[PDB]
This record gives structure tokens, C-alpha cells and sequence, in this order.
């Protein structure tokens, strides 16, 4: 019941977390990859 | 044990204001309510105002709401009341009263003061 | 149950707007 | 009672864990490892942690005017940050981790492969 | 005078010995019985000003009660540390985002 | 007549009572006389509103009533049931305030990329 | 059963899935731009 | 407002009787008056409150009666600490009123 | 509780942009 | 002295008590001996299985044979809900997944580069 949902809502809490974090080392090396182009 | 001590008879001249103190004693002074309460025509007893000692708020009988003011000295546990422009009617024998906080026991007066006798000439 | 219906079309719609973008823009070249 | 005076009244309407102690004296003094965590709130007689969430974990002693109360320990794994690993929940994690880290790849090769 | 408000089968009850009357707030619907109201689920959060005449005991006497419930299922339990990161990333976001349409134009 | 007014703001429950303006108003909680000096700090009473902080649901719920100074507790019509549930940070939002919440928020972001995409023209 | 905290559980996710969202077109459009 | 008012205002009693005071209020005061002691010189106490309640520290000598507007306050074997002015304030509605007295 | 509801209306805002987008290739190619 | 050792994993709950490095073991939560005769009593541990939130939740005692429950030192308030396949996540395990997820995909950004590069 709500347990379920309780645990399934703090996985996709840290799910999205982890996704953040590699779209966030990602930006990080395009913008690298722009200023050296620029 | 409980009492309330009153100022001095203070003889006035018209048209002027004098304070009249009452100072507590043997109690909480913010627990209860205190009232004003005045002794003219002789003997005639009228109720002039009562002050929550606790919050400064102040009710006043419609007919001496021009007449006096009320304040309260929460440190020496002194009540205070201004006469202002005391005139020939104004002299009389003044008691504070004291009576519970609340509305179910504010309406008896169960220790009273000994009364401070202004005179107005 | 319907959080993990969301969560796989968050996945499945964002892979195909992601190629759809980049397909429109093919063609805009 | 053999000096156990400290009694845990749960279940309220409002999620919480309220510890009492049972004794009706002024600066009841809980003691936290030994030494005392807080003398009594005045009029106060129990303590409250918290609610039941916040899981609260330790010795906790408790003293009124007379000797120390038998401590009573408390143990509390109200689990709040607790997935389940199953079949469904691991196989979606790592088909988000497979797409993720395959488009980011994708936008690196392109990103590499122009410059 | 106070008119009775009773919480049974998770749903609160208005009760007064003579015929309750609405005057604001939840309708409620009446009961085989007359003089008794159910407001809905006690979950529900009833809020209504209700009156009622008094009973031989106190003929003639009028009394509201304004009962007032707040048990929110729809709660959210804030906390300042999360609510204040999502938001500073939220902005930090839009930031990066107006940059690069900014980098376009 | 005018309905109570009740304000919940996390811990603190504030409620306060409107239809008497001119006096100094008085609370009564269960019965039993609550608002001025006593033990408990957490509640306070100042002009028309009683503030009741830690609000604890099993016991500061029931019925209140307000009452001017001056009359008497038990010749009250006008009852507040409050029971309520209150916790700290806790909020009400239904479906359409985040929605609302959600839409705003791409409508600024929006509006931000398009002020900055004219601006660079 | 208390609905408050995960109500915030609910409420997070949907704050982290407009952050990444919004990373998301933040890569893209970065990308678009080194493209052209 | 209410105004109250007593029946005479001095009577004549010996000592050792048995002897009432009246009391009257312009409108019911439900049972809400309160009699005082004026002693001659000046204090003055409360001896009852309500209808009949006694407080506390005052003789039981002292007893109250009456309801909606005529009171009476029956007090007992008059000693001669007993001579004072006696009188009911009403505690109904805002102003408290008090009467004329009553010299015994 | 805020259901699963919620999440289902930000998705729901994804959709409709990546509809938006569709259909107007669609109309950009041929059409 | 020493508090109680408490280990859960899932559903299955295990206790045992320091005080007594040696001795006689009997278990009893909520002032009833639990333990023995699958819930069963260990040499030195108490075995719990199928741990309920409702059914076993409270105080625990831990003393020596033919002894009074007061004669134990400290009662131990145990309370939790239980799911399979359950733990609960440390400071140090969010920060150990963070760490894996940002170095494996850091590595595997790099090595496409290269990779296309050529
Ligand atoms: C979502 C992000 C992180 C990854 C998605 C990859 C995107 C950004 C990549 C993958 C394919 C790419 C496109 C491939 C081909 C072309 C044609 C070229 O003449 C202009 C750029 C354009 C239109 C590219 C733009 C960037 C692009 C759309
Ligand atoms: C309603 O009537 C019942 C039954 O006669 C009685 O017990 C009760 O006092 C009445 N209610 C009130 C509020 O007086
Ligand atoms: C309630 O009292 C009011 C006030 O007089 C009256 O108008 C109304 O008819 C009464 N209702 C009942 C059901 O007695």
C-alpha cells in the first residue's frame, strides 16, 4: 500500500539524484568542449 | 496575609490631577483584577473602573470614562489612577478592589483597600 | 504500480522527443 | 516496577514518541550517557524526542528527586530512506542507467567526432 | 450551551436534541433521524456554523457551534533544506538555459 | 455572528474572535478558564486573538469560546469545535496549486529565454 | 498510515524531474549550438 | 442600568436578634449580588458573594438569601462588632452598581 | 495524499511538447 | 552497563545482549518470555522471524534463568515496520553510489572520445 509507495517514491528520489549528477558531469565537460572552441 | 495599601489623604487644588496608588501585597498581582471604586454623597459607593493588571486593559464605567485613567506598576505590584481636572464633585473617599481575573469571579470585590480620602478646594 | 507507469514513459517520451528534435533539425539542415 | 519508572506512550493521532517517566517531582533530571541531558521543563514531567520518523536511537536514562530511574533503552527502525530491491525496482534502475548513459554517449561521439 | 459533536465510524456528527439548522458550510445530509446531521468523513474536514434550539431543560435557547476541523490528508510536511536546493537549482537551471539561447542569439 | 476565525500556522494555532470589538474579549477552553497569568506560556491572549503554540491535538482540542469582559462565561451561544491535526511545516496544497506551481514556472522560464533571445536582436 | 512525508517524497520527484528536464534541454541546446 | 436600592436606610435592632436586610434590583441579576460590611472606620469587606456563598473567613453568622430582584441578607445574633453599614452590589451587566446601605 | 496523479501531470506537459514538435515536422515535411 | 546489540536484515530480526558474556539466556518483550519451544532463543541470541509491526513491538528483557524481569537491568523498546529485500540507506552508501555512478560515467564519457576520436 502506501509503504510501496513510500518506497518506490525515495528510489526514484535518488534514481533522478544519480541522473542529475551524470547530466551535471556531462555539462560540465561540453562546456569544457565550448570554450576550447571558443 | 492579602492586602491593599492606599496613598494619603493628597488635598487638591480644582481644576488640577493627583495619582492615587495601591500597592499589593502577599499575593500574585497579575492574577487578579483590580477596581476603582468610589465613596461620595456621603456614603454612596460607585464602581469608576477596573485595569487587568497583567495586560494594562482597561473598563470603564460610561460615566467616568473622562474622568479617570488607569495604570498599573507591574514591578512594585502598585496600581495607579489619574484624577484629571478633579473638580468640587470629584471629593471623596476612593477604595481599589480587588476581584478574580475572570469572567465567572470579577464581580465581587474580595479585599479591599483601607481608601484615600481626596479633597478638592 | 502507476509511479513505475510514469517513470517508464518519463524514459520511452524523453528518448523520443530527444529524437525527434534532432531529427527535425536534420531536415531544417 | 523495580526502578523502570520510564514508560513510551505511542500511537497518537499525531505521528510521535513521547517517553514518560513516572514520577511526579520537580527537575526530573534525564540523563543522556551518563550524565544528565536536561533537567525537567518546569511542570513538565516526560520528554518528547520527537516524532516517529526521525528514529531516535540511544541510552536514555531518567532521575527524579530520588535515585536514577533504571534506564530503558529505545530502539526505533521506523524505516523512512528503505527501497525494496526486487526483480522490478533493479531491473528499472538499470535500464535508466543503460539509456542514460548510452545517450550521453551518443552526445559525446558526436561532440568528439565534429571537433 | 453547547451542542454535542460525536465522532463514530470515522465520520463526525452534529447532535442536538431539536432540529439542527445549517447556517454556513458543509450541507451534510440528514439521517433517517431528524435533529441529527453526519458532515461527511471526519477526514474530510467538516467546517460549518450550525444552530440549534435548546431542550425543556433550556426552552428558547439558541446556540451556534462553529465546529472546525483540520486533519489534513492533503498535508506536506516541508523542509527547508530540500525546499530551498530544488529552488536554487530550479533558477540555477533556468539560468544555464537563458545562456544558451542567449549563446544562440 | 460573525463565524470564528482560526488560523493554523505550523506548531502555532491562532484563533480569534470578532464579534465583540469594542471590549476586552476572554477565553474559556473546555470549560475551564485559559489566556492570562498562569503556568503554561504557550498560551497568550492579546486583543482579540488567542495564540495557542504546540498545539497538541488529544489535548488542547475541544470546544472555545470567547466572552467581553463583563459577561459571564455560561451565557455563551457562539462555540468553536476545533479538533485539528497540526504538525510542523506542514502545509495544505491540493492538485491544482501545483499544477499552478508547475505551469508558472515554465511560463517564466519561457518568458526569461524569449526576453533574452529579443534583447540579443 | 501518515501521508505527510511521503507527500514530500512525491513532491521532491516531481521538483527532480524538472531539474532534470530542464538539464536535459540545457545539454541539447548546448549541443544544437556547438553543431551550428 | 440596574439600579440598586435597599429598603430603608437605618434600622433599629438589639442585641442578640435575629434580622434581615432587604435588597432590590431594578432588573434580575440572576442571583449575581454581593454584600459587603462597612465598618464605621472605613474598611470594608466582602461578606457574601453569588446568591448565598459564603467567604472565606467571614463568621458564619453571616447568611444570604433571595432570588431575581429582592435579596435579603438574614444575619444572626447581632453582636456589637455587627454594627456596620451593609451593602449589595449587583454583578449582572457592566456598570457594577451598589445601593444606599443599610445602618445597623 | 498527492496520489500518483502528480506524477502523471508533469508527464503529461512532456507529452504534449513532444506531440507539438512531431506535428510540426510533420507539417514541415511535405504537408 | 553495555547497551543491547540489535541486528535486523528484511524481515527476520535478531537480538542479543552484552550484559552477560555467559549465562543462562531467556527473552522476554513486552513482559512475556518470547523464545524458545521460526521465532526461537539462541545459545547467546534471540532469533525473530517474521517480524511484525504490530504483533512485536516493545520492551525486551534479557536475565538469567529463575529470575524476575525487574531483575534485568534495561528493558529495550524495539519498534519498526519491516519489507523484503529492504535496508536502509547510510550517509556513507549515498555517498558511496554517488561516487561509482560519477567515476563509471566520467570513464565511459572519456573512452567514447577517444574511441570517435578515431
Ligand atoms: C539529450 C542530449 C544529451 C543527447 C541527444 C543527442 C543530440 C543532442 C545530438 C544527436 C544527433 C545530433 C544531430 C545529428 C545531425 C545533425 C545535422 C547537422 O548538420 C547539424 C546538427 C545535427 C542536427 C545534430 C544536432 C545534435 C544532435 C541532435
Ligand atoms: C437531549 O435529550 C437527552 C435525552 O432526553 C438529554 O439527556 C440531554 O440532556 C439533551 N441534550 C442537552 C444538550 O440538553
Ligand atoms: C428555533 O427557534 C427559532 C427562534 O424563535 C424559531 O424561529 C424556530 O422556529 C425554532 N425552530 C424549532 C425547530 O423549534
Amino acid at each position: 500500500d502506501t509503504l510501496l509507495l513510500q518506497l518506490t517514491n525515495t528510489s526514484a528520489y535518488y534514481m533522478y539524484l544519480l541522473l542529475l549528477l551524470k547530466s551535471v558531469v556531462y555539462f560540465a565537460i561540453i562546456t569544457c568542449c565550448l570554450l576550447r572552441r571558443t | 496575609e492579602v492586602q491593599l495599601q492606599q496613598s494619603g489623604p493628597e488635598l487638591v487644588k480644582p481644576g488640577a490631577s493627583m495619582k492615587i496608588s495601591c500597592k499589593a501585597s502577599g499575593y500574585s498581582f497579575t492574577g487578579y483584577t483590580m477596581n476603582w471604586v468610589k465613596q461620595s454623597h456621603g456614603k454612596n459607593l460607585e464602581w469608576m473602573g477596573l485595569i487587568n493588571p497583567y495586560k494594562g486593559v482597561s473598563t470603564y464605567n460610561q460615566k467616568f470614562k473622562d474622568k479617570a485613567t488607569l495604570t498599573v506598576d507591574k514591578s512594585s505590584s502598585t496600581a495607579y489612577m489619574e484624577l484629571l481636572s478633579l473638580t468640587s464633585e470629584d471629593s471623596a473617599v476612593y477604595y481599589c478592589a480587588r476581584s478574580g481575573y475572570y469572567g465567572d469571579s470579577d464581580w465581587y470585590f474580595d479585599v479591599w483597600g483601607q481608601g484615600t480620602t481626596l479633597t478638592v478646594f | 504500480l502507476d509511479p513505475k507507469l510514469c517513470y517508464l514513459l518519463d524514459g520511452i517520451l524523453f528518448i523520443y522527443g530527444v529524437i525527434l528534435t534532432a531529427l527535425f533539425l536534420r531536415v531544417k539542415f | 516496577k523495580g526502578n523502570h519508572l520510564v514508560k513510551v506512550y505511542d500511537y497518537q493521532e499525531d505521528g510521535s514518541v513521547l517517553l514518560t517517566c513516572d514520577a511526579e517531582a520537580k527537575n526530573i533530571t534525564w540523563f543522556k550517557d551518563g550524565k544528565m541531558i536536561g533537567f525537567l521543563t518546569e511542570d513538565k514531567k516526560k520528554w518528547n524526542l520527537g516524532s516517529n520518523a526521525k528514529d531516535p536511537r540511544g541510552m536514555y536514562q531518567c532521575k527524579g528527586s530520588q535515585n536514577k530511574s533504571k534506564p530503558l533503552q529505545v530502539y526505533y527502525r521506523m524505516c523512512q530512506n528503505c527501497i525494496e530491491l526486487n526483480a522490478a525496482t533493479i531491473s528499472g534502475f538499470l535500464f535508466a542507467e543503460i539509456v542514460s548513459i548510452f545517450v550521453l554517449a551518443v552526445g559525446v561521439y558526436f561532440i568528439a567526432g565534429q571537433d | 450551551f453547547k451542542i454535542p459533536i460525536e465522532e463514530l465510524e470515522d465520520r463526525v456528527f452534529v447532535n442536538c436534541n431539536t432540529s439542527i439548522t445549517w447556517v454556513e458550510g458543509t450541507v451534510g445530509t440528514l439521517l433517517s433521524d431528524i435533529t441529527r446531521l453526519d458532515l461527511g468523513k471526519r477526514i474530510l474536514d467538516p467546517r460549518g456554523i450550525y444552530r440549534c434550539n435548546g431542550t425543556d431543560i433550556y426552552k428558547d435557547k439558541e446556540s451556534t457551534v462553529q465546529v472546525h476541523y483540520r486533519m489534513c490528508q492533503s498535508c506536506v510536511e516541508l523542509d527547508p533544506a530540500t525546499v530551498a536546493g530544488i529552488i536554487v537549482t530550479d533558477v540555477i537551471a533556468t539560468l544555464l538555459l537563458a545562456l544558451g539561447v542567449f549563446c544562440f542569439a | 455572528q460573525t463565524p470564528y476565525k482560526v488560523s493554523i500556522s505550523g506548531t502555532t494555532v491562532i484563533l480569534t474572535c470578532p464579534q465583540y470589538p469594542g471590549s476586552e474579549i476572554l477565553w474559556q477552553h473546555n470549560d475551564k478558564n485559559i489566556g492570562g497569568d498562569e503556568d503554561d506560556k504557550n498560551i497568550g491572549s492579546d486583543e482579540d486573538h488567542l495564540s495557542l503554540k504546540e498545539f497538541s491535538e488529544l489535548e488542547q482540542s475541544g470546544y472555545y469560546v470567547c466572552y467581553p469582559r463583563g459577561s459571564k462565561p455560561e451565557d455563551a451561544n457562539f462555540y468553536l469545535y476545533l479538533r485539528a491535526r497540526v504538525c510542523e511545516n506542514c502545509m495544505e496544497m491540493d492538485v491544482m496549486s501545483v499544477a499552478t506551481i508547475v505551469i508558472v514556472d515554465i511560463c517564466i522560464t519561457g518568458g526569461l529565454l524569449l526576453l533574452v533571445y529579443y534583447w540579443s536582436k | 498510515v501518515h501521508t505527510e512525508k511521503v507527500n514530500m517524497m512525491s513532491l521532491t520527484v516531481l521538483g527532480l524531474r524538472m531539474l532534470f528536464a530542464k538539464t536535459v534541454a540545457v545539454n541539447f541546446l548546448l549541443t544544437a549550438k556547438l553543431f551550428f | 442600568d440596574i439600579q440598586m436600592t435597599q429598603t430603608t436606610s437605618s434600622l433599629s435592632a438589639s442585641l442578640g436578634d435575629r434580622v434581615t436586610i432587604s435588597c432590590r434590583a431594578s432588573q434580575d441579576i440572576r442571583n449575581y449580588l454581593n454584600w459587603y460590611q462597612q465598618k464605621p472606620d472605613g474598611t470594608v469587606k466582602l461578606l457574601i458573594y453569588y446568591t448565598s456563598r459564603l467567604h472565606s473567613g467571614v463568621p458564619s453568622k453571616f447568611s444570604g438569601s433571595g432570588s431575581g430582584t429582592d435579596y435579603s441578607l438574614t444575619i444572626s445574633n447581632l453582636e456589637q462588632e455587627d454594627i456596620a453599614t451593609y451593602f449589595c452590589q449587583q454583578g449582572n451587566t457592566l456598570p457594577w452598581t451598589f445601593a444606599g446601605g443599610t445602618k445597623l
